[PDB]
RNA sequence: CAUUGGUGAGCAGCGAAGGAUUUGGUGGAUUACUAGCUAAUAGCAAUCUAUUUCAAAGAAUUCAAACUUGGGGGAAUGCCUUGUUGA
């Protein structure tokens, strides 16, 4: 269920699931703690801008949320979380199997209400304590006390009270000794809500059939009754603006405003929330504010404002009714089709089961806007046939997007169920576009692609005629007939040259765009079900229902790969953006990633709902599903683009039951050296050797041209006196007698030892490799340092050295370089002594190697006269 | 200057005329700017100027 | 924004200068705008010169002077730089202070510059005029005060007020 | 093919914010206005992210482990940047102007001076996955009465002293248990504090304030308390101390003047160590590497970068970028090196791996237009609004030869014969096209037949014909070779803008003002091809115009043009924020790139963000001068209506984003654009897609590798070029024997013949095996020499990165090795003595 | 005869409880989503201000300071510099 590939980022598109939203105050301003099946948002009051994300997903579907000030509450099954900034902060887990229902939190108490009437009581260690973790006590409501408990709520004023309101009636329970103070009368109606009133002692109740109650607590006594026949109350809230109003959200989708002053209703808002989703959940006055927050069950959040009165005088009588003035939402079912509006990973378009288009954006979710079903006018004159009633678009089946002509016309083509033809959308302007493209052979529309210039849209029919119209005009320029039963899909390559068709019944259709030609045929076992073409590699998979995927080159129209493993039906598959990878969705509930080159599954998941739709980001960056349960997006991060993943196959046995190396990462380091006999340079930058031989030069450049200016009184020794890295040549210490010019043994230098165990054990190897490590300007400094007195051993040694160097044909070029300089520091000392034997006989031996490496000059010379020649003459 | 760039640089230009310029054989490599390369080793005065 | 304000002598008249350059003349307890200008430039502070008809607003490099419509009427090239601006009303002059550390005093009625003295301790942080006797005093990066007169180039006394600059 | 991406950005090395050493001390930071580059001074490589502010960088940072980058821009917008694999990791706000942002020297947390506020966080861990909020906040201080100068960390991650314009320096303790042990504020100064350091024991503070004040504290008896035991002045007659930094270990205090001039301190004895000057503007930003021995300087003005190896008196590094200046570009034959030429009259080589400006030129007196070089490659021309022509000789660095015309008129386009014996000129105000011979410097012709300015030129490569196109809405080819010359013009619908020849020399693309790129026939003059470009031309509205960009018609034509050397490709840029790739035999659009996203430059957006207009204009056109502390800055020295050839000072509007020449790279599939912010290079180096060529269902790596072990060579190397892997290339092309090198070279089809010559010139440039390559050249090369004579277009490319391996690398081994064999020849067989 | 001139009188065709044009206001975007205030290692958010004061630290002969002027000629009286007289 884990992959390698792909981790889950968060969902896109979601605002409240239906549980009744949290509100809560940070100093003036106010925000919004909404529910998303098993995370929390929490958005802005002034903006609706979302701030922050429950860091992780509940284990369970969270059921309650309560917020106050900076830390937010949220229930699951048997356990509250307390979270601050979205990042958990400390978990209260209850000692009983039954799940938490309710949720109060007053002063240092925090009161859970399970499902089995059983009250846990937190207490604060601390008094300064920012939030309650000590476990107080257990109050128990028994069915002779009362029934279901329907609400915890605390009263302002009461000290260390908590009234349980039940179905049957309501109760007053004492926290701190956990006893029952006060007991309401039997009420006739199930209670179904409960709000505290801005007076005291008085809460409002709300029962299942159209009864709102102010019951007062202290008196024990009925004050006011107002009546919605033939309607159930779902949330309460008041004004305390400084005028006496009342809201009543309703399961109906309706909100109704009373006037508790004047006994008169203000306005009613219909259908502000649907009534098949739960109608009004939550709707809660702003404390101190006209406007009023309402949410509910069809992922939406909306916000209503009261403008002030327009009479001069008895503004209280001519009350504005209230003002939409924002709102957030998304699809109410689940998206049915998902595509990436750009090549950055701004955008995303989808389309629903509810027959609304919308364009979410990733990157901030205020940005998120639905596009307009507005129709233009028509460009003939005469009336566009339709129902005055105005009615959403049948729900979308596919979809094709292109950016080539943004902002010039219609950029997009949808296809919807069971209509005869194909519709516009401009993604510019968020609204559908003013043409229409019909399939002309009374067949349902099955497949919409189009060009990459943005000029082309073609239209696949169920009765298989392929039409293309032209984006701009909406003229119908070109008809191929060649398939028989429906086009599943039509591609065009990035070159507009040659065309790409397949249908149920199987073949594979070839055509050449600009000749209109039929290049070739190709028959398939199975009928094709989904195409999608890679523009950039001329590749294109074919979803087969045989459960396949075979991949096709359209260059030489042969099947170069055939994918197996899934169980079921493929819903949906996509390629990466560099053609390297495909990842496909089956019905048997697993979204498995292929790996073209080697024709494999190299990673497997298991979704709990099977995933409908899936899509790369052009960047390669996310990975985008949709899945049949979830009305938003979810979001995969690619791991792959942070480091290289193994393409070892996945064991196909082990994900049944659930339900070299080099080459395992698409990587080679080249040898180190391909054979003795053939020269190697170092491995290292080429400018070491140029830096070497011209070292002075390069150095008197870098001398600033004005001698700077220094104090004349200057510790002599600074460089050295530092506190305390520098590993400069410079910096080197002795490790542990007669006078010796080289080097006093104690006091030697380490190159200088290694020279002289080289000599005596006949092998430079050590000395070599250390030669190679020193830095140029220390390489120069141990040569020019090399005893130039006789008997002239270390200037033997040391071309005893290089010679050695010369036979094993590896970093020839720096010792090559070496000898230069040492020529270049004792050509002198060598040539005034070119007679004594040692000196002489050295020098013959490195001659005869050298003479060897006379080869690489032919080599060179020949290539230079070839190839001045063959590119010339 | 000031002329020049109130005109957008669409002035007309100077008179010709002919200056004599010294030029010290140096190393090329001495003529680039700093850094860690180098492009041409040659002298800066030909064999003929020699 | 920021916005500067400054009343007129007899509270009837509200001048305010924002630092993006909105300036604005209106007689506040009848809501009218007597002149309200967009310059797109950089305003310090602006002052009512012998009534509401004129005033003076100390923009990026140069103070102008007003009319009550908004018309400019002369443009102080001499004044450089001017972050203060203050009006001696019984006796007609301006007097403006800033980066240049140079105080100058304008005659509005005849347009002569009556002096301009140096202060030798960079620019100036504070401004205010003695209403009892129009002594200017100006604070300074030293922390010091230093009192002033037209007719003298050096101040008349030096307080040492602060520690910073005042 | 069509798979090109952003790989360095040349001809700028610093335009703000502050440059950071790497930890280890050999790589370089260094923010290039809206993006950051990197050099690698040891290896000589460089490399540019990406990732693109959309303002221009303010604050860059890297932790000490070397993984994380951030990257925070003047609107406090941050990027979290995973520095090994070059990808972003998060998106932050800040909400406020970040002044400075610092890792902590462990590595955990990392703080923001935001304001007056310190705001200390933690550091997102690498391994993790990305998610939503990867930030946690740690703290956030507010002790401040004004905005934080900058910050410094201790070298045991637990204290931060903060410098503000509070003339204060305020120490916090990152730890509340430790709050007590650094609650102190640190008075003084006379004007702001611009830089706090700890000692190496952490027992002395030094604070250093812009008027060049530097103050010793110490924990001393007067019962113990913070005190000023000692002051230090920098007694600078004017100049202000602009950026001052702190190396603990070794003492160095290196600050750096407004006068341009920077001084080498040594604490606590406040001894003079060096003092040098820059030049005359100021030194904005200053860094010292781990170990202390180099000191980069950073000035804004003219976009220096000097790194200081203060020990040595050294320069390893002295670069001067050009911003909103380069008119034209020009690679080197081989493609080493692209030169460009400035408004500033002066022509820089730059290598394109270093990154680094080789050589610079300083001739010219005004404008350089063109530059171009010989096919030979030794010589270079350039033109300047000066009204002279010069030709250049890179061994010697000498301009040899200057060229001008008796009426002293502005040269606008250059063009030099295949030959490099004849040189042509053109100007916006003669009508003219001036000819010059390159031996004499004589002017040869005058040719005239334009009754418009001369708008370009080229000469065919092969029939070393001259072509011209003018505002004359005609294209004249001019056959001045021979004992007769003749003209013929061809009629175009608009004026011509840019001017495009075959590598063939059998055809000719021009870019009309219709945004039209038509292509014609020479021989026969007559149009073979034309492609539209008007709506694919991405065309920005300024935040001055008062017309949209749609209706806009400022420019929706491309001012430049050059063809890809196969033939087939044409690359297209212009005043607009567009680089459009077309293909010519097809006439479509292979790619288009955004060339900047910078908020700064004028034209990046097409739609303005309606906030900022109010009743009184946009927002943006209000300045802001006045507000700037510094009179300098508050100095206007604007002409009222100068639209370019001045410094950026002069012009008072923004700089507009344009691109002001193209080209293809001569040995590699990239190419170079010209831009005001710099020479963009795109190249197709990383090759991570995958482009299969004539796959079959046996076809696998699995297959090729059981190819080699079974020694089937030949089909183990034909089935790797079928997969188009490099990786899998390279393990064929390694495993092959030297004695089967001969038999498989001669076996390789025709079709993959093109594949491996390119792969061997990218591979040898840079590996270490000069010997085997050698032998798979003189194999490739004897076996199939005549085919690559036949086509030779199609294997252009490939044949000089050929060569330049030959070249570059292979030669300069041999001329090392065989001056060793005479000098040895001489010292042994000569007699020395006495 | 032609109007690609204006103003009208009517068809064919399009055509689901009407259609067309213009316009005021507000809301969301127009840069990439880590929450409000303060005296900020924490408080407040119903504020305290009846502990908010003390202690410690903190003052460059830089005791310098128009980098800020449209050109030509002067400047009585001013202002700057230099000397000088008498205290």
């Amino acid at each position: 269920k884990n992959s390698k590939i792909f981790s889950p980022f968060r969902i896109i598109g979601n605002v409240s699931n239906g549980v009744p939203f949290a509100t809560g105050t940070l100093g003036s301003t106010f925000y919004i703690v909404t529910c998303v099946g098993k995370t929390f948002q929490i958005y802005d009051a002034n903006t609706l801008h979302l701030l922050f994300v429950s860091e992780k997903e509940t284990p369970s579907s969270i059921v309650a949320l309560s917020a106050h000030f900076h830390y937010v509450y949220a229930a699951y099954e048997n356990k509250v979380g307390i979270y601050k900034r979205g990042i958990e902060e400390h978990l209260l887990e209850l000692e009983t199997d039954a799940n938490v229902e309710h949720l109060c939190i007053f002063g240092d108490y925090l009161c859970a209400s399970t499902d089995d009437n059983s009250i846990f009581i937190y207490k604060k260690s601390d008094p300064q304590d920012k939030y309650p973790s000590e476990f107080y006590t257990k109050l128990t409501v028994t069915e002779i006390q009362g029934g279901e408990i329907v609400s915890l709520q605390h009263l302002a004023t009461y000290l260390n009270k908590l009234t349980v309101v039940t179905k049957s009636n309501v109760l007053l329970f004492n926290v701190r000794t956990g006893k029952l103070v006060f007991t309401s009368n039997e009420f006739p109606d199930q209670i179904t809500t409960a709000e505290p009133a801005p007076v005291l002692d008085i809460i409002a109740l709300g029962t299942v059939t159209g009864e709102v109650i102010m019951f007062n607590m202290r008196k024990g006594k009925r004050i006011r009754t107002i009546k919605i026949p033939q309607s159930r109350i779902s949330s309460l809230s008041f004004r305390t603006d400084g005028s006496s109003h009342l809201s009543v959200g309703t399961s109906s989708g309706d909100l109704i405003f009373y006037d508790l002053d004047r006994r008169s209703r203000i306005h009613v808002l219909k259908n502000i929330h649907r009534e098949s989703y739960g109608g009004v959940t939550q709707a809660t006055f702003l404390n101190g504010q006209p406007i009023i927050v309402t949410s509910g069950g069809d992922n939406s959040l909306k916000e209503y404002v009261f403008d002030p009165s327009l009479s001069q005088g008895s503004g209280d009588v001519v009350v504005q009714p209230p003002r939409y003035l924002r709102s957030r939402g998304g699809h109410s079912q689940p998206p049915s089709y998902i595509a990436f509006a750009d090549s950055q990973s701004h955008f995303m378009l989808s389309a629903s089961k509810d027959r609304s288009l919308w364009s979410f954006s990733l990157r901030k979710d205020a940005q998120s806007q639905e596009m307009s079903q507005r129709l233009h006018k028509k460009q003939d004159g005469g009336r566009v046939g339709g129902s005055t009633i105005k009615s959403k678009f049948p729900e979308i089946v596919a979809l094709a997007i292109e950016n080539a002509r943004i902002g010039e016309w219609e950029n997009i083509i949808t296809a919807h169920k069971d209509e005869k033809f194909a519709r516009t959308w401009d993604m510019r302007n968020k609204r559908v576009g003013r043409w229409t493209f019909d399939t002309t052979d009374d067949g349902f529309v099955k497949s919409v692609a189009m060009s990459q210039c943005g000029n082309f849209g073609f239209i696949g029919s169920s009765n298989g005629s392929i039409t293309i119209y032209n984006m701009q005009s909406g003229i119908l320029r070109k008809k191929y007939k060649l398939h028989k039963r429906a086009v599943t899909g039509i591609s065009l390559d990035g070159m507009n040259r040659k065309m790409v068709s397949c249908g149920l019944d199987g073949i594979v259709g070839f055509y050449d765009f600009n000749k209109s030609t039929l290049l070739g045929k190709l028959k398939l076992d199975a009928p094709i079900t989904a195409m999608v073409y890679h523009r950039s590699s001329d590749l294109f998979a074919l979803a087969l229902d045989d459960l396949s995927i075979v991949v096709i080159d359209a260059v030489t129209q042969r099947v170069v790969r055939q994918l197996w493993g899934h169980s079921n039906r493929i819903t949906a598959f996509d390629f990466s953006p560099e053609g390297r990878w495909i990842v496909s969705a089956s019905l048997d509930s697993t979204i498995r990633t292929w790996d073209l080159p080697t024709g494999g599954c190299i990673d497997g998941i298991i979704v709990d709902n099977v995933a409908t739709n899936v899509k790369f980001s052009p960047n390669g960056d996310l990975l985008a599903t949709t899945h049949v349960t979830g009305n938003g997006i979810c979001i995969w991060t690619n791991r792959a683009q942070f480091k290289t993943v193994s393409t070892r196959t996945i064991d196909e046995s082990e994900f049944a039951r659930m339900a070299l190396n080099d080459i395992d990462f698409n990587t080679y380091t080249s040898l180190e050296q391909i054979d003795k006999e053939l020269l190697t340079l170092s491995i290292g930058p080429r400018s070491k050797m140029n830096t070497l031989l011209h070292l002075d030069v390069i150095r008197k450049r870098s001398k600033p041209k004005e001698a700077p200016k220094k104090s004349e009184k200057l510790p002599f020794f600074l460089q050295l006196s530092g506190e305390k890295v520098r590993e400069g040549i410079a910096h080197e210490t002795p490790e542990e007698n007669k006078f010796k010019v080289t080097g006093r043994l104690g006091f030697e230098s380490h190159f200088t030892k290694q020279l002289r165990e080289g000599s005596q054990s006949k092998d430079y190897s050590s000395l070599l490799a250390t030669l190679i490590n020193f830095s140029p300007a220390a390489v120069d400094l141990e040569i020019r340092s090399l005893n130039s007195f006789e008997p002239f051993d270390e200037i033997v040694w040391f071309i005893d050295a290089l010679t050695q160097g010369l036979k094993s044909n590896k970093n020839f070029e720096l010792y090559e370089t070496f000898m230069s300089l040492l020529f270049k520091a004792h050509g002198d000392v060598i040539h005034a002594n070119n007679k004594n034997q040692d000196i002489a006989s050295a020098l013959q031996n490195w001659e005869d190697v050298h003479k060897k490496e006379d080869r690489l000059d032919d080599l060179v010379k020949f290539c230079m006269g070839v190839a001045a020649f063959v590119t010339t003459a | 200057y000031k002329l020049d760039v109130l005109s957008s640089v669409h002035f007309v230009p100077k008179p010709a005329s002919t200056s004599l310029e010294i030029r010290v054989e140096t190393p090329t490599i001495s003529m680039e700017d700093a850094q860690p390369l180098y492009m041409s080793n040659a002298s800066s005065l030909a064999p003929q100027e020699i | 924004g920021p916005y500067h304000i400054k009343y007129a002598k007899n509270g009837t008249h509200l001048l305010i200068t924002g630092r993006k350059g909105h300036v604005a003349s209106m007689d506040w307890r009848k809501g009218q705008l007597r002149a309200e200008l967009f310059l797109n430039e950089t305003c310090h502070s602006a002052t009512y010169l012998q009534n509401e008809q004129y005033f003076a607003v100390a923009q990026k490099k140069y103070t102008f002077i007003y009319d009550h419509e908004g018309t400019e009427l002369h443009r102080l090239k001499q004044h450089i730089e001017a972050r203060h601006l203050d009006f001696l009303p019984y006796h007609y002059l301006l007097v403006t202070a800033g980066e240049t550390g140079w105080l100058k005093y304008h005659d509005v009625s005849t347009g002569q510059l009556v002096s301009e003295l140096r202060t030798k301790a960079g620019p100036t942080m504070a401004m205010a005029q003695n209403p009892w006797n129009a002594v200017m005093h100006l604070g300074h990066s030293n922390g010091t005060v230093s009192l002033w007169s037209p007719s003298m180039p050096e101040p008349l006394v030096k307080l040492l007020s602060a520690r910073g600059p005042v | 093919k069509s798979d090109f991406k952003f790989s360095n950005l040349l001809g700028t090395v610093y335009r703000q914010g502050n440059i950071t050493f790497s930890d280890d001390g050999k790589q370089l930071l260094s923010p290039v206005g809206n993006r950051v580059s990197v050099f690698d001074l040891i290896n000589n490589k460089s490399f540019t992210f990406e990732y693109e502010h959309r303002k221009n960088i303010a604050a860059i940072d890297l932790n000490k482990q070397g993984t994380l980058l951030i990257s925070i821009d003047e609107d406090g917008r941050a990027i979290l940047v995973n520095f090994k694999a070059r990808n972003v990791l998060h998106h932050f706000n800040f909400k406020e102007k970040c002044s400075a942002v610092k890792f902590s020297p462990d590595g955990r947390l990392f703080a923001l001076a935001s304001g007056r506020f310190l705001q200390i966080w933690k550091t997102p861990d690498v391994n993790k996955d990305r998610q939503f909020a990867p930030f946690v906040r740690h703290r956030v201080h507010a002790g401040h009465f004004q905005d934080i100068t900058s910050l410094t960390w201790s070298q045991d991650s637990r204290f931060i002293l903060t410098t503000s314009k509070d003339l204060s320096a305020k120490i916090w303790s990152v730890d509340s248990e430790e709050k007590n042990l650094a609650a102190t504020t640190f008075n003084g100064h006379r004007d702001y504090v611009m830089g706090a350091f700890f000692s190496h024991d952490q027992e002395k503070i030094y604070t250093v304030s812009k008027d060049g004040a530097v103050f010793v504290w110490e924990f001393t008896k007067r019962k113990y308390s913070w005190r000023i035991t000692k002051k230090h002045f920098f007694y600078a007659n004017q100049a202000k101390v602009k950026c001052v930094t702190f190396h603990p270990a070794t003492r160095l205090l290196a600050v750096g003047f407004t006068s341009g001039e920077f001084r080498l301190y040594d604490l606590p004895d406040f001894t003079l160590i060096q003092q040098l000057s820059m030049g005359q503007n100021p030194v904005n930003t200053v860094s010292v590497n781990q170990t202390g021995e180099w000191l980069a300087f950073g000035s804004s003005k003219l976009g220096q970068l000097l790194v200081y190896e203060w020990q040595s008196e050294s320069y390893i590094l002295k670069q001067q970028g050009h911003f909103d200046s380069t008119n034209s570009l020009a690679y080197s034959p081989d493609g080493s090196r692209v030169v460009t030429a400035s408004e500033d009259g002066k022509i820089k080589v730059w290598d394109i791996t270093s990154g680094f400006c080789l050589a610079t030129f300083e001739e010219h007196t005004s404008s350089v237009t063109a530059v171009q070089f010989a096919k030979r490659g030794q010589v270079m021309f350039s033109s300047s609004l000066d009204g002279t022509v010069r030709a250049w000789d890179l061994i010697r660095y000498r301009n040899f030869r200057t060229f001008t015309g008796t009426e002293r008129i502005q040269f606008n386009c250059l063009a030099v014969d295949p030959s490099g014996e004849v040189v042509c000129a053109g100007s916006l105000d003669n009508f003219d096209i001036h000819v010059w011979s390159v031996q004499t410097g004589q002017l040869l012709d005058a040719l005239s037949g334009h009754e418009g300015p001369v708008s370009c030129l080229s000469f065919s490569q092969e029939n070393s014909v001259l072509a011209s196109a003018s505002w004359d809405k005609t294209i004249r080819i001019w056959s001045i070779f021979g004992r007769s010359q003749q003209v013929e013009p061809i009629e175009v619908y608009s004026d011509v803008l840019a001017l495009s020849m075959r590598p063939d020399g059998k055809e000719v693309a021009v870019s009309t003002l219709k945004g039209q790129i038509s292509i014609f026939n020479i021989e026969d003059a007559k149009q073979v091809g034309n492609i539209d470009c008007r709506k694919d031309i991405i065309s920005g509205r300024f935040n001055q115009d008062r017309f949209t960009a749609k209706n806009s018609e400022r420019s929706k034509f491309f001012t430049t043009i050059h063809y890809s050397f196969d033939g087939m490709a044409i690359v297209a840029g212009g005043n607009n924020n567009s680089i459009c790739l077309y293909d010519v035999p097809n006439e479509v659009l292979l790619k288009r790139f955004i060339v900047s996203r910078n908020m700064a430059l004028n034209g990046t957006l097409e739609f303005l963000n309606s906030k900022k207009m109010t009743e009184a204009g946009s927002l943006d056109l209000i300045d802001d001068a006045g507000e700037n502390s510094d009179l300098e800055d508050r100095i206007d020295n604007s002409l009222p209506g100068s639209q370019r050839g001045g410094d950026l000072s002069t012009r008072k509007m923004r700089p507009e984003v344009r691109v002001t020449s193209v080209q293809f790279s001569p040995t590699a599939n990239a190419f170079a654009a010209a831009s005001t912010e710099g020479l963009l290079i795109y190249s197709t180096n990383d090759t991570i897609l995958f482009d299969p060529f004539d796959l079959d269902v046996d076809v696998t790596p699995h297959s090729t590798v059981e190819a080699l072990r079974e020694k089937q060579f030949l089909n183990a190397l034909v089935m790797a070029f079928r997969l188009n892997e490099e990786y899998l290339i390279n393990k064929v092309y390694e495993a092959i024997p030297i004695k089967e090198i001969p038999l498989v070279a001669s076996n390789i089809p025709a079709i993959y013949l093109p594949r491996i010559l390119k792969f061997i010139g990218d591979f040898a440039i840079e590996s270490q095996h000069i010997e085997f390559n050698l032998i798979w050249i003189k194999a490739l090369l004897s076996a199939s020499g005549g085919y690559i004579n036949e086509h030779k277009y199609l294997f252009s490319t490939a044949m000089r990165s050929i060569q330049r391996f030959i070249v570059r690398v292979a030669k300069e081994v041999v001329n090392t090795t065989t001056d060793n064999k005479y000098t040895y020849r001489f010292l042994v067989s000569t007699d020395g003595s006495m």
